[PDB]
């Protein structure tokens, strides 16, 4: 499957020899205040190799100019947070997924 | 911006047409979706203006025109073929010959 | 995505959906463009759902 | 000429199939194409024999 | 702007033949010294044409 | 060659390869 998480965060190979387990939990992952404890990488130079995690808090540069660790004009960060509230809709509910 | 994916004939697409050209060398080119390997060589034949690419008796792309240049190029694959080894008995010697 | 790009005036370009990296590769058809002006922090009100 | 046969696939060319369809799901179509080509080759071999 | 006209004479249409007409290029594929066959929408030979 | 087999020779006109005979 090709998407956003499947391309940059966690990529599955062609053959997996197993499957995944997922469930919904709007009580153990949602607080009254903002629960922004979960982040995911959104920007990457290229694709991600299957069965490996690339933890690298580095600025992704889009323009021709580089950045020396400063988020300025065309320089952005990959990690983006998730908005999780108990009053949110089904599309915004946190899903606990284990492989 | 709202998009419609795979619900209409293709009208808008991005810049996927590579950058430059290489002659006298077999490369895995992609002539507007036609991917193949062959050496780009000048062709003596004459192409009508509406034609895009040529097909041989094998129904494979052997000639093509460039999407940007009106000139026409030929698709001929580079050096291919099997290899044979002429050897005597292993109990006698070990020297071998290579024939293409 | 180069005549405007991020070289335009600064955007709040944090939107769910399709990533800008593969936006150029997209062969989508019949694009709809609606332009309007709002006030303040009403940008987050313009969201799916 | 049998190389340009669809053999039940979407197209006779396989690189375009791999580009437009992911190899997990395109593996079945590629297998059908290559086994049709192998059946044609075996028929040619038997006729030659 | 359109105006009704009554100067048209009424006559039945004529019918002639289409012996060797109605063949075009099926696609932009260049072919040289080969006898190719394809299935497209074609005008039949020796067919009625109005 | 004799002209008879010369006249007989005149009368008769991608992975696959044609190996010449020994
Ligand atoms: C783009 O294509 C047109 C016609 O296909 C051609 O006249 C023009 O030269 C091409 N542009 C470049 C930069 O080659
Ligand atoms: C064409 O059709 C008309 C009547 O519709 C008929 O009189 C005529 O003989 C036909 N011609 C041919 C060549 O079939």
């Amino acid at each position: 499957q090709t998407g956003n998480i499947a391309d940059y965060n966690y990529k599955l190979p062609d053959d997996f020899t197993g499957c995944v387990i997922a469930w919904n939990s709007n009580k153990l992952d949602s607080k009254v205040s903002g629960n922004y404890n979960y982040l995911y990488r959104l920007f990457r130079k290229s694709n991600l190799k299957p069965f490996e995690r690339d933890i690298s808090t580095e600025i992704y540069q889009a323009g021709n100019k580089p950045c020396n660790g400063v988020a300025g004009f065309n320089c952005y960060f990959p990690l983006r947070s998730y908005s999780f509230r108990p009053t949110y809709g089904v599309g915004h509910q946190p899903y606990r997924v284990v492989v | 911006l709202s998009f419609e994916l795979l619900h209409a004939p293709a009208t808008v697409c991005g810049p996927k047409k590579s950058t430059n050209l290489v002659k006298n060398k077999c490369v895995n080119f992609n002539f507007n979706g036609l991917k193949g390997t062959g050496v780009l060589t000048e062709s003596n034949k004459k192409f009508l203006p509406f034609q895009q690419f040529g097909r041989d008796i094998a129904d494979t792309t052997d000639a093509v025109r460039d999407p940007q240049t009106l000139e026409i190029l030929d698709i001929t694959p580079c050096s291919f073929g099997g290899v044979s080894v002429i050897t005597p008995g292993t109990n006698t010697s070990n020297q071998v010959a290579v024939l293409y | 995505y180069s005549v405007l790009y991020n070289l335009a005036p600064f955007f709040t370009f944090k939107c769910y959906g399709v990533s800008p990296t593969k936006l150029n590769d997209l062969c989508f058809t019949n694009v709809y463009a609606d332009s309007f002006v709002i006030r303040g922090d009403e940008v987050r009100q313009i969201a799916p759902g | 000429k049998q190389l340009s046969s669809k053999f039940g696939a979407i197209s006779s060319v396989l690189n375009d199939i791999f580009s437009r369809l992911d190899p997990p799901e395109a593996e079945v179509q590629i297998d059908r194409l290559i086994t049709g080509r192998l059946q044609s080759l075996q028929t040619y071999v038997t006729q030659q024999l | 702007q359109c105006v009704n006209l009554t100067t048209r004479t009424q006559l039945p249409p004529a019918y002639t033949n289409s012996f060797t007409r109605g063949v075009y290029y099926p696609d932009k594929v260049f072919r040289s010294s080969v006898l190719h066959s394809t299935q497209d929408l074609f005008l039949p030979f020796f067919s009625n044409v109005t | 060659r004799s002209p008879i087999e010369d006249l007989l020779f005149n009368k008769v006109t991608k992975g696959l390869t044609v190996l010449p005979p020994l």
